[PDB]
């Protein structure tokens, strides 16, 4: 071929690699597999967060029914 | 040569006020290292820095132009430096993002949405992003937003950004004339910019250097002419994110001005946007706001910005000032950057509804014109819905057909005899191989040959195109001696009775397979129509193949006309269990629109084997 | 009953159900009172209304009508007593019970 | 006014509005007794009680 | 066969797109792999929000305090 | 959730001009 006909062979070549692996990243995502994985840890650190904002708010509610009474 | 001929600069040449520190003068720079007039003293002279940029560092290499300009220059020579030496075209849209000159972190989410939007509006109206240049807050996010689109997706973004040449940090690195300088990477300047409209106003580390000539910029640009040439010129959004004290008056200022420059903003960043949000939600009419939320707004003014009583009150009073003009205000609140510059675009325009319809069908975003264009209360000329309904035909927006369907527009008094043939001579859409179908029909009838490229293609040949792909004993609507009476005393009588028939013959010659599954749907002969799609798909895939043409276009026929065979098949299992005798009646009664044959000829004719 | 026809869209969209919703209308305010004009003739009918003209169109998604003509067009007042003894006559039918 | 048969009853076909739906319909007379309507709309109109 | 018959089987096959459409749509909503994305979705925007309510929660808790410090 | 999250800025928004009357 020729120099000219390598760089659009080249860049040609970097179109074909960018969807390769991005469409693979996207058969891996939409996968059942993955889905099912990523539910359950986000479900790990709202359990922590949740339990830490009802312990949060007993203390809120305390605080309001001391305000309260001072008043 | 030419931007050293043209473009001046000023350099600190003065008295050397020492203030406070006596290294220290009026410019901020050191006392040793000198070589507006008012305390400067400052002298005009040729510039000695542009050219190139080469980022080196900071991930993908990138090139980015630049210049220093006096702060004084008048725009029109700036306006002809963008469209005449670095080659770039006319926007249709203009883009202007402030902010906070600190720097911040936002939600992640509220990043990336922001990030996405930004970067798809750029390209899909192709306009030009106006930042402050340097690297430092909302800047520093579009250049993380530039980052992901360097990383992710194909466009050139062009992203011009405004910022004192003063506070750029290596100001040596940057001399040269034509000359690419590399850049490491005061603070530095964002690397994921395009080119560069750095202004000296003589000062070293200090702002308000650029804001003037970036505002007399914009609005040369605003008086320019868009290239449809109906009498408007470009847009302006007005993009917010954060921001401070210097925003609130940015505001006031491009709301009122003549035009109108609509203003953005965002939520979750903080501050001044925040403070927009707390006085749009809580209104009412306007600027009348109650006594409640006036001090609620003065108390969250003077503890997120810790100001005073007064400073507070004369926030509050630009903050009324701007309200003022609320309809030109819209919020983002999470649970974009799109929409925002969409309704700018729309109100910058200030035209007609019909003008807003064509533009959401330039873009191709149904859901913008189902939220703003069709909202309650919106007036409609007569006749310009049926203009839309034929302007989103000729291009393939099923999903504005389907809108405008929904919204009062009907097939039966729409199609005529004369619109469904500048449907069938359209030339915009995707290809299709009915010029070849028409040429051997015309070839055949008279034995001429190749079609004058200015033919007006008849609904006569386009009823001998369907009287050779389907075959045998067939004798089409078209053909028939009333319609061509018709046709020969005209070129409710040119209104078509059964009109989802001809859209379905038009969408399954010109191989739009979209429109035709939206058009089986609507409308009656599904049966028919389904079986009659199968046998035209398969006879212009056998004769894309006879003719040596594409054969992904063959491959594809194939596939449409595999669906509607499966369409038939399962449309023909849905009447069998609903009732037997009446999916019996539906295989044998005759057919009076397809040339007086049956279902069940028409799937034997088909040689559909499943059926 | 704008309402009522918005809520039969999402039924129509999501429920094989026919939903029985004979609405009662004056016949003189309907707009296009000439397109509705035959003896056991399927008429068409146009859903969109000008925002001009004081009269309004029926709504597109009910299923019977019954357009009560007390002689006046564009004036309301001609449907109230007719609904009224309608149902109390129906209430008056006894359930299947 | 004056009394006179109706000329305005059948089925009215909604062109447009998104989905297809057929609604039958007749005009009557503000005066008319409601056991006269109720026969109509059970019988004629094919709708159990 | 007649005018009305045509009106019959033309209503007929009306109720049969409808619902072929209908079932077709009652089947991708009822399938797993729909039901997985739309939850997936749902968790991603709660997980969200929860988070914020929790740095809201943390912040009233702070002024909560305040006003028990104050009275 | 989100008619907690509406609920507890108005609740927020009420303390916040309490505290301002104190």
């Amino acid at each position: 071929i020729t120099d000219d006909e390598l760089k659009k062979v080249h860049d040609f070549e970097e179109q074909c690699i960018e969807e390769y692996f991005r469409e693979k990243d996207d058969r891996f995502n939409s996968s059942n597999d993955e889905r099912i994985r990523v539910t359950s840890e986000r479900v790990e650190n709202m359990s922590m967060r949740l339990e830490e904002v009802n312990e949060r708010e007993h203390s809120m509610k305390a605080s309001l029914q001391t305000v309260d009474i001072r008043l | 040569s030419w931007i050293e001929r043209a473009f001046y600069k000023r350099e600190c040449v003065h008295i050397i006020p020492s203030t406070k520190d006596p290294h220290r003068c009026c410019c901020g720079r050191l006392i040793g290292q000198h070589v507006w007039s008012i305390s400067k003293h400052t002298q005009l002279s040729p510039t000695d820095a542009f050219g190139t940029i080469e980022f080196q560092g900071g991930g993908h290499s990138n090139k980015a132009m630049y210049v220093r300009v006096s702060f004084d220059t008048k725009p029109d020579l700036l306006l002809h430096l963008m469209t005449k030496e670095w080659q770039l075209e006319l926007p249709k849209l203009l883009i202007s993002v402030h902010g906070g000159l600190q720097n911040f972190e936002l939600q992640p989410k509220l990043k990336q949405v922001f990030g996405k939007g930004l970067i798809k509006a750029a390209m899909t109206t192709g306009a030009w992003i106006f930042t402050g240049g340097v690297n430092t807050g909302v800047i520093r996010h579009v250049g993380d937003a530039l980052k992901d689109h360097a990383s992710k997706s194909r466009g050139k973004i062009c992203t011009i950004g405004i910022a004192p040449w003063g506070i750029v940090e290596n100001q040596e690195d940057l001399i040269g004339r034509d000359v690419v300088r590399p850049y490491q990477t005061l603070t530095v300047l964002n690397s994921m910019h395009s080119h560069f409209i750095l202004a000296d106003n003589g000062t070293t580390g200090k702002y308000g250097a650029e804001v003037k000539l970036r505002r007399q910029l914009e609005k040369h640009i605003s008086l320019q002419k868009i290239n449809t040439r109906i009498g408007q010129g470009v847009p302006v959004v007005a993009l917010i994110v954060e921001g401070g004290p210097n925003v609130i008056s940015i505001v006031l200022e491009y709301l009122r001005d003549t035009p109108p420059v609509p203003v953005v903003v965002c939520d979750g960043s903080g501050r001044a946007s925040d403070i927009l949000a707390f006085g749009h939600k809580y209104s009412e009419e306007g600027g009348l706001i109650n006594e409640s939320l006036r001090d609620q707004l003065l108390v969250t003014i003077q503890k997120t910005f810790t100001y005073t009583r007064t400073q507070a009150q004369h926030l509050f009073i630009i903050l009324m000032e701007c309200m003022k003009k609320k309809e030109l205000i819209t919020v983002f609140r999470m649970g974009d950057i799109d929409l925002a510059i969409l309704t700018a675009l729309l109100k910058g325009a200030n035209a007609s509804a019909p003008d807003q319809l064509s533009l959401a069908l330039a873009w191709n975003r149904v859901d913008i014109a189902r939220s703003q264009i069709f909202i309650y209360g919106q007036q409609w000329p007569v006749g310009s819905l049926e203009q839309a309904m034929l302007d989103a035909l000729v291009l393939d927006r099923v999903d504005f057909v389907k809108l405008l369907i929904e919204n009062g527009v009907s097939m039966h008094r729409f199609l005529t005899i004369s619109r469904l043939e500048e449907l069938y001579n359209t030339r915009h859409g995707p290809s299709n191989t009915l010029y070849h179908l028409v040429r051997d029909v015309k070839k055949r009838e008279y034995p001429k040959g190749n079609l004058p490229p200015d033919y007006r293609i008849s609904l006569i040949d386009i009823g001998l195109v369907i009287e050779y792909l389907m075959g045998g004993a067939y004798r089409c609507n078209y053909t028939r001696k009333r319609f061509r009476t018709l046709y020969h005393n005209l070129f409710e009588i040119n209104h078509f009775p059964f009109p989802f028939h001809e859209l379905m013959v038009w969408a399954v010659l010109m191989k739009r397979q979209k429109m035709a599954l939206f058009f089986w749907q609507h409308g009656e002969e599904a049966m028919a129509k389904a079986l009659v799609a199968c046998k035209l798909c398969k006879a212009m895939a056998h004769e894309a193949s006879e003719n040596d043409m594409v054969d992904d276009i063959s491959q594809e026929l194939n596939h449409n006309s595999r669906d509607f065979g499966q369409l038939a098949v399962e449309l023909l299992d849905q009447s069998y269990k609903q009732d037997e005798q009446l999916a019996m009646k539906l295989l044998t009664y005759e057919l009076k629109n397809w040339s007086n044959a049956t279902c069940l000829q028409l799937a034997v004719a088909a040689k559909h084997r499943d059926f | 009953i704008r309402h009522v026809g918005d809520a039969l869209k999402d039924h129509a969209s999501k429920s094989r159900g026919k939903i029985c919703t004979i609405g009662i209308a004056p016949w003189g305010i309907v707009e296009n009172q000439e397109d509705l004009i035959g003896r056991d003739v399927v008429r068409p009918y146009q859903t969109m209304s000008n925002p001009m003209s004081k009269l309004t169109v029926l709504n597109s998604m009910h299923s019977h009508f019954i357009l009560a003509d007390n002689g006046t067009t564009g004036k309301y007042g001609a449907e109230v007593k007719l609904r009224r003894q309608l149902e109390k006559h129906i209430s008056l039918q006894k359930i299947n019970t």
